[PDB]
């Protein structure tokens, strides 16, 4: 173990790569982070040498995940929403996802309306397919009867249970609001 | 009078200006030495990245408020506020400035913009804010150094840390260069220089300059100078780093 | 926020009466809105409404150093807020063609005018003279501004009243209102102004605009005058191209009204001091 | 899911953190840490920073007080202490904190201005107070109070004299004298949750989630300078006398510690 | 702004000696100097350097001079850097370089050996001269910082004046005294009003005169403020860019030898003008 | 907290608690009411009201007869509306709430891409909502579920648009108001009431029309003098 | 070194040295054209009240029943055949926004800059990503006008290989009203390079290869044999445009062939300047007639 | 010092009706789109216009119906003899540039220009009276430059009244006098004012007599200025071919 600045050289590109968060000059690499270094080994025998700061160290929604988030925004088209946990493990930095229209249900019906799958104010959990080019916006959907909404407050200010596919209610009192419940 | 802060008086005169003595000047020294530097990165919590340096009576904090979204035209931006304390110097100016601030944050931006690396920070403005609590003596480097230990803590990418360093002229019949000088050495002087490099890769990324008279060759050995106090100086901030990634693998 | 746009409906309709010179309430051109001036109980205060048009007036005094070119006479600050509730629009540090203006506009208005006396307030020639400021308000938006601070400024600075001081060489003495009474100002001739609406290019003229007829002109004429007949001021805005004979008629309508407003402001003056001396601390006038 | 995590907490008659809903955390102060100032206080609260610097200086009085020495504070919540907070002018939070603290100056009556007049009607002096928050974690009233009476008993002030043939007033840098000052004024702060639950010294998120905010100073002779009371869901006086009691028991301890310091010097 | 292949052009050519306009590394362009354009100014002065026009203005006020130094007066510095320039400047887009190029001005003159305030001051602690220069912006072709400075030290030249006896009296009541003899004004020695020197660096060779199309294309550019003698006044440098510590020495070394000759052209010059006389015409913006 | 019953004609303030009788049978809350548990919070003054379905089981409705000024996109309601842009396919218009509602090219009587509507920026329209919610900007439309714009689509021209108050309208459209029937009778007219406060109206000349606005703004409280001073004023035009 | 000041000297205007008294019809604004039986109005005049009034400075030209106005600085108006040079400023989803001295901001859509070579099946996602990495923003384009919408703004494509993105090179920016409209703007000068002359005011000056579009950037460096000749054309262009006068290819070869004597710096200075661009004029003057 | 002597002669020389010879150019600055530079007397204008071009950060402004119209004013510190600070942002300087974008916009015939900013910039390095109408003209030889469309000669100028008469093209000394001066700017084709600016007292039917005054000096401006002109445009030509 050993901890690393932003100017000390590690070693000859004929010792190793750069994998991250270095760079190279004439005949050296050097790194760029205050942190620890590591030197991975491939099968091939030649290291890749790459420095982290491991207070947020690295993580990747990657297409087959199962991650949630927040409804902020919606509209008649799509709907935005903050990432909160992806997986189990949350991450402060709060990436920012949309739903789409028809990106809804597995049965991908032109019949689905918003307004009555999703509400601002509400977890859900999706499954997203583009990281996005400029703005990295996530594409999530939820194309699945486990999916969707599974905590939503009522309402005012009661939580409510998912009944059945498209109804919750809330204990305390009875009103049925319209969701893409999951499961 | 301005209307965001407190109704006070329209003008205010210090005392000093009413005093009758001749100050005590400083005397002799050893020229080439430097003054005793505590520096430590991540004394603040709310920010991703501060640092702290004190040598003398400076006393400098400087905080990295992180990427906030706002080729080369798809280049990173940092935008540094440089601000002396109301209680630091003989006498008071409003929070404000508009004289001496701006310089000294033009200074910092040219300093920093060549250490830091903006390639890898798109589309993102780093808000640097560096602030005087006391001046003591060299402040612009100082400044440089805190941003560059900030910067280096936050995890902002780089080419090589900055090290300043102050330098000024004794007015004597043999003028000599005076090395890390007090804010007495510093408005007894007839000039005043600052430097900044990166060492590693021996490279100045902004100085600067001033003189009640001077020449080439003495302006020359000046710099020069300077680039070996920073050289001795750069250790002590490397170990500083070291130390607070060695306290954040501690809490986790 | 914004205001709402305006319809084309709305526009070619009033267009259209205007050609057939008839207004939307039911006067004529030449005529302004039932104007009330109220006052307040302190000495400088004066809500002037114009149909729904309401503006606020104070007046205000002070002792201060005088600026050195001239040390003999006073100071003067006059100022024009457009307060929010005016209307949406007239958000903070967004509307600021138009306070300009306005307020340009009226410091020429009364200040170069010469309407008060800014020598007879002067106390000690060259350390301490009075500053009368005037801070107008802007409460309801509809239509004319210009009449109505104006009006509002005139009613106040003739309806203020000083704090008397005594003086023996450089020995100044001021004194509160329950000691002695305060000593009012000294004007010369209350100016007002006047405004004229210009539609299609100049054809037709029209006075104190709605806000609607505001929205749907090209030009405005401002003129201001006396009760002796004395242009103070006149301002064309709106990039409009008008003639001679135009300002002249103008100026003979401007004439009358202000032969009239100046009459009913005497009377509100009048009726004020009137309840005063027999018990209240209000007084109102209705055109 | 903020909210339910932290009432889970509340209920369980503690906090996040590790404190039992009515104490607060590591306080501490550090005096005379700066020369160029004539006072200098730093406090701090955990993770909570304040900083106080206070200048001296001559001024000329009004006329209707001319023995009135001016004091005049100023609060900076600079960007580096919170994200919050742009590089700019003073935003809300900044004046509003100034406008507390100056009704605390001019209320509690720590200093007499008449304690500040050298030749009345000619000279007095202005006492620039300025505060600067380095870290809003949360409850920076309390903290920027504590550093501005600290520092304000940290000043040590010259002597000045009159001379007629000249007519011009001349300084002693070298003999000083310290600043009376009669009350000792110390801020308490709460938070008031839903109806009932009020946490002390509430943090960040604490204040950020809450249905409103209480302030209480409160002198050492039983008495209280100001009960800051912005917006909240409501309190009766049963809510309100165990605040005072607690603000009480807060004076003490704060009270204490100053003194050891300004007597570990 | 310019792509990266027209950088490329340019570069090379510095490497190699040649320059779109056909010159060297140390060859400034012809500058037009004026002085006496306004009227109303007690000095003025107006240069056109290829395609950068700027004026000044110098006013020659009373004040009360500063309770540091009473034995002397002071400069003061404002820079008007008109949207005429470049219209991305407003009014407030331009504060930005304005209080740069003012701040500069300053330092040039922190110097308390080039302008002798001395003969500046009437009566200490009472009464002083105080010169307001007022720069003001018209085109921006580049080398800005040398034209600007050679009109101040144009200006300045051209500075007259007048003499005043302030005389004090009892009970508070000052008088001033004129001397009829608009002929009969002072005058201020330039001998050390210094010239900045602006070496940008492009490639591995350093340059003056670098006009805008090579500042872009350039990292690094070392102001350098000299008066006639030699000496170097102020050291500044600008630039979004490193700077390797040998090359400062080059760079000293020849915005000494550019300031040498730059002194001695505008010297002999303003002689020149100064004996024509009135016989000139004064031709400006017609 | 007491006698639901008992004030259906008194005033009403917010904060009230009322609470209505009893196994039970369904009501609705009004627009101005708002439910507390089994209870009904009052949000706005007003005289209240109540109303029972010709049958008896619907239980009942009750609410709150507010006036007021600032109108909120609600769903089924007639509304007028002024187009303040377009984008691409769909053009805003705006109604007078907090943020401008939407159309579509093909929602009027008959349209298709080789078929659009003549709507110009500033022209005014005669809509009815289809998504009015507070978290969702309201969607409006000119045309009837069935396919046929019963009196829907652009207004047209040569009329005066002015605002009254809301309570004004929910007045005037009454079947028992004696103002708009003995207008018929002076002089004819055609005019689109909106529930936004904003009324249209047209007639032969423009005197009248100008008689008839300010009557209309002025009905709420106009006294019999000048009832029958502007009624012979336009048995005078 | 060489360092040089000199006062400035008064104009001498009215062009004497010419003596030509022109067979024009020169107007201004407020001047009353011919007024007649149903006479077209063009760009630079307009009507009120039944009189055709001017509105922009210059000569008036009656075409066989048009009357139109030429005035003498003016930004480029869009043709439709017109070649054109480029300087890009933006690059949005669709296409790429490019700045020419015209009075809006022109336009290239994705759909029109050719491919490399000519691999062309159609555009996709993948193009519309490689929008930015092959023409980067700042970047100069030598293209055609395909069309001029309504609203003003030029569309502009790329017929051929001939045309595309630049290489090197140097630029210029002059007036567009000093530019002969004629036929092959693209020249290749014996002089040892190459020009494009815009019918805006964007001149290119290009060394000429040997092999004889812009998918390379042969970035290499240039004889100085052949970076004086540019140099000089760069100046030698400048001083034509500082005197008013026309602008194609015996102009610049011939204050070329007169600028040799005088060294490749010397002649900016208004002396020298003046003295070549007389016998360019004169010369082209009398051997043309 | 006086203003009228009793023969009719004022100060500088010069009768009632008369005016100071204005001194112009047009091309002063060629990195623009078009330039000027006049002086009416002592005055100095400086006039730019930067052409119908693009807007930016476009914050919804850009009209498509006609062209936008943002001119600037600015007064020189040095200017007066009195040195003066923030010429820009003054309550003033924004007055005169509402005042020119109300003329300009009235004249520069904007509905050919749709989506596109005239910015049009006005210096004034010297003030000896008649400043408003010194920017006028120069704004409008630089439009005229810049061969921007306009329907007329915009041309400006002041009148005043001393000892019941009428005085052309006032200076700074009557105007410090505080008699009535009214500053107007015509269109000479038509007769039609574009602007008609006034800041004293006097009577009414003295109105007349000031008015047609400052309109025939107005007419003499337009006579020198469209001299200039020809005489700018013949030159062109001639070197042209």
């Amino acid at each position: 173990v050993r901890y690393c600045i932003p100017g000390e050289r590690l070693c000859n590109l004929e010792e190793g790569s750069p994998g991250s968060g270095t760079y190279t000059r004439h005949g050296y690499i050097f790194s760029s982070l205050a942190g620890c270094l590591m030197k991975s080994s491939e099968n091939g025998a030649l290291p890749v040498v790459s420095v982290v700061r491991e207070t947020e160290s690295q993580l990747l929604p990657d297409v087959g995940a199962i991650v949630t988030c927040k409804v902020s925004s919606i509209n008649s088209r799509f709907a935005k929403v903050h990432i909160l946990y992806v997986g189990s493990m949350p991450l402060k930095n709060s990436f920012r996802g949309t739903i789409r229209k028809e990106d809804v249900r597995a049965t991908e019906k032109d019949k689905v309306e918003i307004y009555k799958s999703f509400r601002p104010g509400d977890i859900v959990l999706a499954k997203v397919i583009s990281l996005g080019d400029a703005q990295s916006n996530y594409l999530l959907t939820t194309a699945e009867n486990e999916l969707g909404v599974v905590v939503a407050h009522s309402e005012s200010g009661i939580q409510m249970v998912p009944i059945s596919w498209c109804e919750m209610q809330c204990p305390k009192t009875h009103t049925k609001e319209f969701r893409k419940v999951a499961r | 009078g301005d209307h965001r802060r407190i109704r006070g008086p329209e003008e205010s005169q210090p005392p000093q200006l009413y005093a009758a003595d001749e100050e005590e000047a400083p005397g002799t020294r050893d020229p080439t030495r430097l003054r005793p530097v505590y520096a430590r990165a991540g004394l603040l919590s709310q920010a991703k990245g501060s640092a702290y340096l004190e040598a003398g009576g400076t006393k400098v904090l400087c905080a990295v408020s992180g990427p906030r979204q706002a080729p080369a035209a798809l280049r990173g931006r940092l935008l540094c506020d440089f601000r002396r304390a109301p209680f630091a110097g003989r006498r008071r100016r409003a929070p404000p400035g508009g004289c001496e601030e701006r310089e000294l944050a033009l200074a910092l931006q040219e300093a920093l913009e060549p250490a830091v690396r903006l390639g890898r920070y798109p589309r993102a403005q780093l808000e640097v804010s560096a602030l005087l609590l006391e001046d003591g003596g060299s402040a612009l480097a100082a400044a440089l150094t805190a941003a560059a230990l900030a910067l280096a803590d936050a995890g902002v990418e780089m080419y090589d840390l900055v090290v300043g360093c102050g330098l000024s002229l004794a007015p004597g019949p043999a003028p000599t260069w005076l090395l890390d000088p007090t804010r007495l050495e510093e408005e007894r002087a007839a000039a005043g220089l600052t430097v900044a490099l990166m060492p590693v890769l021996n490279q100045v990324a902004g100085l600067l300059g001033s003189g009640e008279g001077g020449l080439t060759e003495s302006w020359a050995e000046a710099v020069r100078l300077g680039l070996e106090g920073c050289q001795r100086l750069y250790p002590v901030l490397q170990q500083s780093l070291v130390r607070a990634a060695r306290r954040r693998g501690a809490a986790a | 926020m914004k205001e709402t746009p305006l319809s084309n409906c709305e526009r070619r309709f009033l267009l259209r009466a205007i050609e057939e010179k008839k207004r939307l309430d039911g006067r004529q051109t030449y005529d302004y809105r039932n104007i009330r001036i109220s006052f307040g109980t302190d000495y400088g205060c004066c809500i002037v409404e114009l149909g729904k048009t309401r503006v606020l007036g104070q007046v205000s005094c002070e002792l201060v150093s005088p600026k050195l070119n001239r040390a003999t006479e006073g100071i003067l600050f006059f100022n024009l807020e457009l307060s929010q509730m005016a209307a949406p629009a007239f958000e903070p540090g967004r509307q600021s063609d138009l306070l300009v203006k306005l307020n340009r506009l009226m410091e020429r208005c009364l200040r170069n005018s010469k309407c008060i006396d800014t020598e007879s307030l002067c106390v000690v020639a060259g350390e301490k003279v009075w500053q009368i400021r005037v801070d107008l308000h802007l409460l309801n938006h509809d239509g004319n501004i210009i009449d109505a601070a104006s009006i509002a400024a005139i009613v106040a600075l003739c309806h203020f009243r000083r704090p008397d001081v005594s003086v023996q060489g450089d020995e100044v003495t001021l004194y509160t209102p329950e000691e002695r009474d305060p000593v009012p100002l000294s004007i010369h001739h209350m100016p007002i102004c006047v405004s004229f609406a210009f539609f299609q290019q100049g054809t037709y003229l029209l006075v104190d605009p709605n806000e609607r007829e505001e929205r749907v002109m090209d030009g405005l004429l401002v003129i201001a005058m006396n009760k002796h007949r004395e242009i103070c001021t006149i301002q064309s805005s709106g990039g409009i191209m008008l003639l001679k004979d135009q300002v002249l008629r103008c100026s003979k309508i401007a004439g009358v009204k202000v032969a009239e407003i100046t009459e009913l402001i005497l009377k509100a003056l009048e009726n004020d001091q009137k309840v005063r001396k027999e018990g209240g601390k209000f007084g109102f006038a209705e055109s | 899911e903020p909210l339910e995590y932290y009432r889970r907490f509340l209920k369980e008659n503690c906090r996040p953190d590790g404190r039992e809903l009515g104490e607060f955390r590591t306080t501490t102060v550090n005096i005379g840490s700066i020369s160029t100032a004539d006072g200098s206080a730093l406090v701090k609260l955990g993770n909570t920073t304040v900083i106080c610097g206070v200048k001296a200086e001559f001024a000329a009085p009004s006329t209707d007080a001319p023995d009135k020495g001016y004091v005049v504070p100023n609060v900076d919540l600079p960007p580096l202490c919170s994200s919050r907070f742009r590089s700019g002018p003073p935003g809300e939070e900044a004046q509003v904190a100034s406008q507390f603290i100056a009704d605390v100056i001019e209320n509690s009556q720590i200093i007499q201005k008449e304690d500040l007049c050298i030749s009345p009607g000619k000279l007095v002096w202005v006492l620039y107070c300025d505060l600067i928050c380095l870290d809003y974690d949360g409850n920076i009233l309390d903290a920027c109070t504590f550093a501005l009476l600290a520092a304000l008993k940290n000043v040590q002030l010259p002597e000045v004299t009159i001379n007629e043939e000249t007519a011009l007033a001349e300084v002693n840098l070298k003999k000083k004298s310290y600043l009376n000052i009669r009350t000792h004024p110390v801020a308490t702060s709460f938070a008031v949750f839903d109806d009932t639950l009020l946490i002390v010294d509430p943090t960040g998120e604490e204040e950020h989630l809450a249905t409103g905010t209480l302030t209480i100073v409160m002198d050492e002779e039983g008495k209280l300078c100001c009960l800051h009371k912005p917006g909240g869901s409501g309190l009766t006086g049963a809510k309100l006398q165990d605040c005072m009691s607690r603000a009480v028991t807060r004076h003490k301890e704060v009270k204490k510690l100053m003194d050891e310091v300004i007597k570990s010097m | 702004t310019l792509s990266e292949a027209e950088k490329v052009y340019i570069v090379h050519g510095v490497q190699e000696d040649l320059r779109v306009d056909g010159r060297g590394c140390e060859d400034y362009r012809c500058v037009e100097v004026e002085t006496d354009v306004v009227s109303n100014t007690s000095g003025s002065a107006r240069v056109k350097l290829g395609h950068t026009d700027i004026l000044v203005g110098v006013k020659a006020e009373m004040g009360t001079p500063k309770l540091e130094k009473p034995n002397e007066g002071y400069l003061e510095f404002f820079v008007d850097c008109s949207a005429s320039a470049t219209p991305e400047f407003e009014g407030r887009g331009g504060d930005d370089l304005g209080t740069e190029i003012a701040n500069t001005l300053y330092r040039i003159f922190n110097n308390k050996s080039s302008v002798d305030l001395k003969t500046l001051c009437i009566s200490p602690r009472e009464h002083c001269w105080v010169l307001y220069v007022d720069v003001l912006l018209l085109e921006c072709g580049g080398n800005l910082f040398d034209a600007i400075s050679i009109a101040v030290k144009a200006a300045l030249f051209n500075t007259r004046i007048p003499r005043v006896r302030v005389l004090e009296d009892e009970e508070g009541s000052k008088d001033i005294e004129l001397s009829d003899d608009p002929y009969d004004c002072i005058r201020l020695s330039v001998e050390n009003v210094p010239c900045i020197v602006t070496l940008c660096k492009i490639g591995y060779r350093h340059v003056v005169d670098a006009t805008l199309q090579e500042e872009a294309c350039s990292l690094a550019s070392l102001l350098v403020s000299v008066t006639s003698k030699g000496v170097v006044t102020c050291m500044r440098k600008v630039g979004k860019g490193s700077l390797d510590p040998e090359s400062i020495f080059e760079m000293m070394e020849t915005g000494k030898r550019v300031g040498k000759v730059l002194h001695a052209s505008l010297q002999s010059v303003v002689h020149k003008e100064e004996s024509l006389g009135p016989k000139r015409q004064k031709v400006g913006f017609l | 907290a007491r006698a639901a019953r008992t004030v259906l004609g008194q005033v009403v303030l917010p904060g009230e608690e009322l609470l209505l009788p009893e196994s039970r049978v369904r009501v609705v809350c009004g627009p101005g009411l708002r439910r507390c548990g089994d209870r009904l919070l009052v949000t706005k003054c007003g005289r209240l009201r109540h109303k029972e379905p010709g049958s008896g089981s619907g239980g009942g409705v009750y609410w709150v007869d507010s006036q007021q000024k600032r109108y909120v996109p609600v769903k089924g309601d007639h509304v007028i509306g002024i187009v303040t842009a377009k984008s691409g396919d769909i053009f805003k218009v705006d109604v007078g709430g907090s943020e401008p509602a939407s159309l579509s090219y093909l929602s009027f009587e008959g349209a298709t891409k080789r078929n659009r509507p003549n709507v110009q920026v500033g022209d005014l329209i005669y809509g009815q909502f289809v998504v009015a919610n507070k978290d969702m900007e309201p969607e409006m439309v000119c045309i009837d579920s069935c396919g046929r714009a019963n009196g829907m689509g652009v207004i047209g021209q040569d009329g005066l648009l002015f605002k009254v108050t809301l309570g004004l309208i929910r007045k005037l459209l009454a079947p028992d108001c004696e103002i708009i029937q003995e207008v018929g009778k002076l002089h004819p007219l055609e005019i689109v009431f909106g529930m936004n406060g904003r009324i249209w109206v047209k007639a032969k000349t423009i005197q009248q029309t100008l008689i008839l606005a300010n009557i209309l703004e002025a009905c709420e409280h106009m006294t019999s003098d000048q009832r029958k001073q502007i009624f012979s004023r336009l048995a005078e035009s | 070194m060489a360092m040089e000041m000199r006062l400035p000297v008064a104009r001498k205007p009215l062009s004497e040295r010419l003596g030509r008294d022109t067979k024009k019809h020169l107007v201004v604004p407020g001047d009353t054209i011919t007024t007649d039986t149903g006479f077209m109005r063009g760009h630079g005049t307009y009507m009120g009240e039944e009189k055709l009034i001017a509105s922009v400075a210059g000569s008036v030209e009656r075409v066989n029943k048009l009357i139109c106005v030429k005035a003498l600085k003016t930004r480029y108006i869009g043709e439709v055949g017109d070649i054109v040079v480029g300087r890009i400023t933006e690059v949005q989803q669709k296409r790429w926004k490019v700045e020419t001295n015209s009075r809006l901001d022109s336009v290239l859509l994705l759909s029109s800059m050719n491919l490399p070579g000519g691999e062309l099946r159609r555009r996709s996602a993948e193009d519309e990503l490689a929008m930015r990495g092959f023409l980067q923003e700042g970047d100069l384009i030598s293209a055609e006008v395909q069309a001029v919408f309504s609203d003003g703004a030029v569309s502009l494509h790329t017929r051929s290989l001939k045309y595309g993105k630049l290489g090197q090179g140097v630029l210029v920016q002059v007036s567009p009203s000093l530019v002969k409209r004629q036929k092959t703007h693209f020249h290749d000068l014996p002089c040892g390079a190459s020009v494009i002359l815009g019918n805006n005011g964007f001149i290119w000056i290009y060394p000429t290869p040997e092999h004889k579009g812009g998918f390379i950037a042969n970035l290499e460096p240039v004889s100085l044999a052949d970076r004086e000749v540019i140099s000089r054309l760069r100046n030698c262009i400048i001083s034509l445009v500082t005197q008013r006068m026309m602008l194609y290819d015996t102009s610049i070869l011939y204050c070329y062939e007169a600028s040799l004597p005088h060294q490749i710096k010397d002649i900016l200075k208004p002396e020298i300047m003046e003295e070549i661009v007389m016998e360019t004029r004169q010369r082209l003057l009398e051997q043309e007639g | 010092l006086e203003l009228l002597s009793d023969q009719g002669y004022r100060v500088d020389g010069r009768r009632a009706g008369e005016l100071r010879k204005i001194q112009a150019r047009m091309g002063v600055f060629a990195q623009a789109d078009g330039s000027a530079y006049i002086e009416q007397g002592n005055t100095k204008a400086l006039a730019v216009v930067y052409g119908p071009h693009e807007i930016r950060g476009s914050r919804a402004r850009a009209l498509p119906d006609r062209a936008l119209v943002n001119c600037q004013y600015s007064s020189a510190t040095f200017s007066t003899g009195e040195r003066k600070r923030r010429p820009h942002g003054d309550r003033k300087s924004c007055e005169m540039g509402l005042q020119l974008r109300q003329t300009f916009e009235a004249a520069i015939l904007t509905q050919l220009h749709p989506r596109s900013q005239i910015d049009i910039y006005v210096q004034v390095l010297q003030a000896d009276g008649g400043t408003y109408a010194a920017c006028v003209n120069a704004a409008t030889l630089a439009v005229l430059d810049a061969g921007i469309p306009m329907r007329d000669f915009v041309c400006a100028c002041s009148a005043g009244f001393v000892d019941g008469t009428a005085l052309a093209d006032l200076s700074h000394v009557e105007e410090a006098a505080g008699g009535p001066q009214l500053a107007l700017a015509l269109l000479p084709a038509s007769g039609q004012i574009a602007l008609l600016e006034m800041d004293a007292r006097l009577h009414e039917d003295h109105l007349e007599r000031v008015l047609e005054a400052a309109a025939q000096a107005a007419r003499d401006v337009h006579t020198l200025l469209d001299r200039v002109v020809r005489q700018h445009v013949r030159e062109a030509s001639i070197l042209l071919g």
